[PDB]
């Protein structure tokens, strides 16, 4: 499904301010960002508030998305968690220096294809965990041995490339 | 070569976003100085993106998409975010004078953990106490010797309460660090 080809749609926004593409993304990720934030302990109304904000940011920072280092859902997760957390911050989680490909270039189709592959592998592993290890994971990302090795390795690899270009 | 990184537990907290602004400041400054830890955070973020994608969706009030679409628009040793808490260069921050040649400049943050820039000249040492919680230190210039190891530009130390502190800064250049305590 090309309407579901998240990576492709992100490039649509990056290069053509393709609003349909954005709608395509929004209709899929917004509700997930909401449900996610609620599992995190937010009230519906405040979740929907953040969801919308996260999606608006997806549009503004569209150029910062690098399909060779993360899936779109991971990037979006990145924007959801970096929101304001009162008892922990004034504005937003301080985040590291922005490393992005300028309009002149883009990561190798291969590096992208692989990044997405290893990611899909992590997804799969995550899904089949017996309900006990799956909770260990959730408790961490909500309040409080996975193949991260492979994913860690690709990013490390993809990151070096980005460096030679700059 | 950075040989001291952020613990997996601190990287998981940063990726979960449950960290207090201060600690997030140190962890992320390291991340923008150390590609190794940057790749680690990424794998951890991947776990989040997956939980994300596998979460039962919750509908937004009608008109939400239309609503949002309406409002859519068509110093080399202080860089990650740290640069936002300090002005143009490190020579002109609000420096207090302390025990000899050590100087400190507290950084403004939310949360209940404190961040500050410590300025320690070659040869003197940072006097220190084994805190109640966790202390994070990131060398931005020069270096300093704990005995259990050394810490140069970009390296990060993670003290724990079980500790004994003894750090004397290397002679050569002034060792400037970024610290955060809870
Ligand atoms: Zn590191």
């Amino acid at each position: 499904s090309d309407r579901t080809d998240w990576v492709a749609l992100m490039r649509a926004i990056r290069d053509h301010r393709d609003e349909a593409a954005f709608a395509e993304l929004f209709q899929h990720f917004a509700p997930k960002v909401k449900g996610f934030l609620m599992k995190s302990g937010s009230v519906a109304s405040q979740a929907e508030e953040c969801a919308q904000d996260v999606m608006a940011t997806v549009w503004q920072k569209a150029h910062l998305f690098d399909p060779s280092r993360a899936s779109v859902a991971t990037w979006i997760f990145t924007i959801a968690r970096n929101r304001r957390i009162d008892g922990l911050r004034k504005d937003r989680q301080p985040e590291p220096e922005d490393l992005f490909w300028g309009p002149d270039s883009e990561p190798d189709q291969a590096d992208v294809y692989e990044m997405q592959q290893e990611n899909a592998r992590l997804g799969r592993a995550i899904a089949r965990l017996p309900e006990a290890q799956r909770a260990l994971i959730e408790r961490a990302f909500f309040g409080d041995g996975l193949p991260l090795g492979t994913i860690k390795s690709r990013i490390r690899l993809a990151l070096d490339r980005l460096r030679q270009h700059m | 070569t950075i040989r001291h990184h952020v613990s997996d537990a601190l990287l998981t907290a940063y990726a979960a976003g449950t960290l207090s602004e201060a600690f997030s400041l140190v962890v992320a400054t390291h991340l923008s100085l150390c590609d190794e830890c940057r790749a680690r955070a990424g794998a951890l973020d991947a776990v989040g993106g997956s939980l994300m994608e596998e979460t039962a969706p919750v509908a937004l009030s009608e008109g939400s998409l239309a609503s949002v679409m309406a409002q859519l628009d068509r110093d080399p040793r202080a860089p990650a975010p740290l640069a936002d808490y300090v002005g143009r260069r490190l020579e002109d921050v609000r420096w207090r004078t302390l025990g000899g040649g050590v100087r400190q400049a507290i950084l403004p943050t939310g949360g209940e953990a404190i961040a500050r820039l410590l300025w320690i000249p070659g040869g003197q040492a940072v006097p220190d106490h084994g805190h109640r919680g966790l202390e994070l230190t990131l060398v931005l210039q020069g270096a300093f010797r704990d005995e259990t190891d050394r810490f140069g530009a970009g390296d990060i130390e993670i003290a724990d309460q079980e500790l004994e502190h003894t750090p004397v800064a290397e002679r050569g250049l002034d060792c400037i660090c970024l610290a955060a305590t809870d």
